[PDB]
């Protein structure tokens, strides 16, 4: 062993057949159990190479992702490429469930236990393992959610930092919490999300200082809104419980030097610009009834705006890549032999 | 994602339009 | 295709009443938030109107409640905003849209709307 190398991978999950929730059907259907005890096998002193911006595993997810969600949350309306297509739009049972991605047989995958890892280049401390960490394929904009922390300290990863046009990642040490509502008080279409202030104020303040560290130590950072373009990239848009939430994220984002709760207005929105593809996708109404979510703010997608001591960043998102990106980072598919 | 409409969009606000992944992003 | 087709509006003295309809096609209304929003050149979005769901609940923007009023017509799929007492700060392009509301913390999620019907409220 071994080499760098491409095959297909398959996934394993603790899904339960007798969950009708869709991610649980999916993978009910689609993987396989999960080892109860996994092995790993730790190469302590041997280096290898990453890129999380060129891993294959990352397609291969996005694929399977693309699969669930059109098998599990099917709009009433889809316009795509000249086609309308209907179907059957019931409302469904939609919360996330860790995915496994496993190597067949004749390979392994590489971990790297490197706990700065940029996600570029050398890694030293790697080990070889069947099957990846669970990754919950949580589908958003702007925030990274139920991800996985930092071990250690912060860390932002950018295929190139000198580059404004590549998004930077940032991978928090500790977990924001964001609770989500739609009230049942009515606007059924109207929610909001409740985040700690002091918690998110200094999460941002330790994401800048990580930041300087990359740029220079003597640049001025301020966090700016979006520039603008779809609802989905201007807001902190997310699925909460199969309901597209749109959360204005100006409060979250506009912060330079100068309550108790933040408070971000929602709408739960019914025609969507679609991730999968190029398009629209029309739902059916908001449920009646509870729709809440409680999620681990765990990172963040930036642009730099680049272009004189001032370093502006933005929200990103939109390449759910990325998102995958964010959990496949530390992941490499190798040939045994 | 459309560029080109997309950055037909993003003109009208004197921003530059490229794609982020199937959405539209004015730079 | 889906489609919103606008009409009404135009040019009246302060204080005079016009009325303005979107009429769908691709859609059944009362599954969904219909309504308007309006912006003047150079100007942000303001929230106008918005109707919804099957007993036609209806949402105003603070500036225009008392004075305008939305209403559904089913069989034409047909939305239609009666707007009285006319101020010319109401002077602005308005436009139909989907996912209709009139938070104005959240005007700019509308991005699947009708293109214009002017209204101008002037002196004159
Ligand atoms: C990949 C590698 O070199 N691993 C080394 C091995 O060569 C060496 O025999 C052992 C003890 O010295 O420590 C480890
Ligand atoms: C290497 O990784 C393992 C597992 O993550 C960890 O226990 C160890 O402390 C790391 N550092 C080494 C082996 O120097
Ligand atoms: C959220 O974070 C907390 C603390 O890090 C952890 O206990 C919890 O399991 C996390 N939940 C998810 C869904 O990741
Ligand atoms: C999280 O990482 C930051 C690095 O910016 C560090 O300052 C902070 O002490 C860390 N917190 C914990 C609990 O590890
Ligand atoms: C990541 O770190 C490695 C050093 O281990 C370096 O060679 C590479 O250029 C870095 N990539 C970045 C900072 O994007
Ligand atoms: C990153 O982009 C900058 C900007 O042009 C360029 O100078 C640099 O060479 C790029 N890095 C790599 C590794 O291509
Ligand atoms: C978020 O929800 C948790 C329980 O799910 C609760 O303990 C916490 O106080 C909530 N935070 C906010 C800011 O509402
Ligand atoms: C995050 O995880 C919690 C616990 O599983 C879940 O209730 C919540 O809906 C998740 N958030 C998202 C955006 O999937
Ligand atoms: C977010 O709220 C601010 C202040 O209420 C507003 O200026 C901005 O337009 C809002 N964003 C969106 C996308 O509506």
């Amino acid at each position: 062993v071994w080499k760098e190398a491409t095959t297909t991978l398959f996934c394993a999950s603790d899904a339960k057949a007798y969950d009708t929730e869709v991610h649980n059907v999916w993978a009910t259907h689609a993987c396989v159990p999960t080892d109860p005890n996994p092995q790993e096998v730790k190469l302590e002193n041997v280096t290898e190479n990453f890129n999380m911006w060129k891993n294959n595993m990352v397609e291969q997810m996005h694929e399977d992702i693309i699969s669930l969600w059109d098998q599990s949350l099917k709009p009433c309306v889809k316009l795509t490429g000249g086609s309308v297509i209907t179907q059957a739009c019931p409302k469904v049972s939609f919360e996330p469930i860790p995915i496994h991605y496993c190597a067949p047989a004749g390979f392994a995958i590489l971990k790297c236990n490197d706990k700065k890892f940029n996600g570029t280049g050398p890694c030293t401390n790697v080990s070889t393992v069947q099957c990846t960490h669970g990754i919950r394929p949580v589908v958003s904009t702007q925030l990274l959610l139920n991800g996985s922390l930092a071990e250690e300290e912060i860390v932002i990863r950018s295929e190139n930092f000198t580059n404004n046009a590549k998004t930077i990642i940032v991978q928090l040490n500790e977990s924001v919490v964001i609770n989500c509502t739609r009230p049942n008080n009515g606007d059924i279409r109207q929610a909001h999300c409740n985040l700690s202030k002091t918690q998110w104020e200094n999460t941002l303040e330790q994401i800048a200082i990580k930041l300087k560290e990359q740029f220079g130590n003597n640049k001025t950072i301020i966090f700016n809104p979006s520039s603008g373009g779809d609802p989905e990239i201007v807001t902190h848009s997310f699925n909460c419980g199969g309901e597209f939430f749109y959360c204005n994220s100006t409060q979250l984002f506009t912060w330079n030097d100068t309550g108790r709760n933040i408070t971000l207005p929602c709408r739960i929105k019914q025609i969507i610009n679609m991730w999968q593809e190029v398009g629209k996708a029309m739902y059916a109404p908001p449920i009646r009834g509870q729709i809440r979510c409680s999620s681990n703010i765990t990172g963040l997608l930036l642009t730099r705006d680049g272009g004189n001591g001032t370093e502006i960043f933005r929200p990103g998102g939109g390449d759910m890549r990325d998102n995958w990106r964010s959990e496949l980072y530390k992941y490499k598919v190798v040939k045994i032999e | 994602x459309n560029l080109h409409f997309c950055q037909l969009r993003c003109k009208s606000l004197g921003l530059l339009g490229r794609c982020a992944x199937t959405y539209c992003a004015c730079v | 295709e889906v489609q919103l087709v606008e009409s009404g509006g135009g040019l009246v003295q302060p204080g005079g009443s016009l009325r303005l309809s979107c009429a769908a096609s691709g859609f059944t209304l009362d599954y969904y938030s219909i309504g308007w929003f309006r912006q003047a050149p150079g100007k942000e979005r303001e929230g106008v109107s918005c109707i919804s769901d099957s007993d036609g609940r209806t949402y105003y923007a603070d500036s225009v409640k008392g004075r305008f009023t939305i209403s559904r017509d089913n069989a034409k799929n047909t939305v239609y905003l009666q707007m009285n007492s006319l101020k010319p700060e109401d002077t602005a392009v308005y436009y139909c849209a989907t996912d209709c509301t009139v938070d104005p913390s959240l005007l700019y999620v509308m991005d699947y709307y009708g293109k214009g019907t002017q209204v101008t409220v002037s002196s004159a």
